[PDB]
């Protein structure tokens, strides 16, 4: 029965490189989507400070509304 | 050998530890901006009908600068 | 040593280090949630201020054209 | 045979830790996308909030 | 007078501006909760 041992070990050999192999490839789109992430919170970063920056102009604004509707 | 598979399992399972917890954080970051997408929405609203009440106390007002 | 017990091996290899650069990416990641999820409740609040203003304003603003 | 059949479970063992991780990291790039959509609309108001109260204090 | 009316307008269609925004926050976090099953949280 070494045959059958033998027939035995390389299908598992065989397969824990087929594992291997497809570990690589899940790896990779796992980078791929990591940068992609990245990316988009750097954008949606910018897109952050741009309201935060119209939240500040919108303040000192309405000071105004408020000087000038007192003003009356 | 394993000292090298144990060694990989290792770094992953960390990895992993890791990115459970971003994924915590990427669904505040989701509830948040769901928020905020209501407030700055209802801000547009309310931004829009003011300027129609400015235009109205200006034309009523037409000798104030 | 074969042709495919080396792929076995440099598979590997290259999988743990990829992993190393996925594992430098989560830590981002996350530092980037955080600075930005205080970003947005600082956002929310002057957003909560400004809304306030506005919701003020309008009425004196509607009172005087009366 | 035993080194080969305990080394093969290691082996998947560790892809599905591999898989588990591919998915958190597939399901971060969604999820972003995603809020992406929220925060340009986000965006989008804030800037007609500025430019009608801008208008509503400048005459 | 026919101003009071247009308060309701006003008011109305903010519960309406309101009622927009709680379906699609509900809708989120379904999916949200979808996420949290799948991991563990
Ligand atoms: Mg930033
Ligand atoms: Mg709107």
């Amino acid at each position: 029965s070494l045959e059958e041992m033998q027939r035995r070990a390389d299908q598992l050999a065989d397969e824990s490189l087929e594992s291997t192999r497809r570990m690589l490839q899940l790896v990779e789109e796992s980078k791929d989507a990591g940068i992609r992430t990245l990316v988009m919170l750097d954008e949606q970063g910018e897109q952050l400070d741009r309201v935060e920056e119209g939240m500040n102009h919108i303040n000192q604004d309405m000071k105004e509304a408020e000087k000038n509707l007192k003003d009356l | 050998s394993n000292r090298r598979l144990q060694q990989t399992q290792a770094q992953v399972d960390e990895v992993v530890d890791i990115m459970r917890v971003n994924v915590d954080k990427v669904l505040e970051r989701d509830q948040k901006l769901s928020e905020l997408d209501d407030r700055a929405d209802a801000l547009q609203a309310g931004a829009s009908q003011f300027e129609t009440s400015a235009a109205k106390l200006k034309r009523k007002y037409w000798w104030k600068n | 040593g074969s042709a495919r017990e080396n792929e076995m091996d440099e598979n590997l290899e290259q999988v743990s280090g990829i992993i190393g650069n996925l594992r430098h990416m989560a830590l981002d990641m996350g530092n980037e949630i955080d600075t930005q999820n205080r970003q947005i409740d600082r956002i929310m609040e002057k957003a909560d201020s400004n809304k306030t203003r506005i919701d003020e304003a309008n009425q004196r603003a509607t009172k005087m054209l009366w | 045979l035993s080194e080969i059949e305990t080394r093969h479970s290691e082996i998947i063992k560790l892809e599905n830790s591999i898989r588990e991780l591919h998915d958190m990291f597939m399901d971060m790039a969604m999820l972003v996308e995603s809020q992406g959509e929220m925060i340009d609309r986000i965006e989008y108001n804030v800037e007609h909030a500025v430019d009608y109260v801008e208008r509503a204090v400048s005459d | 007078k026919k101003e009071e009316e247009r308060q309701e307008a006003l008011r109305q269609a903010e519960e309406e501006r309101k009622a927009k925004y709680a379906k699609m926050e509900a809708e989120r976090e379904v999916m949200r909760q979808g996420i949290r099953d799948k991991y563990g949280i």
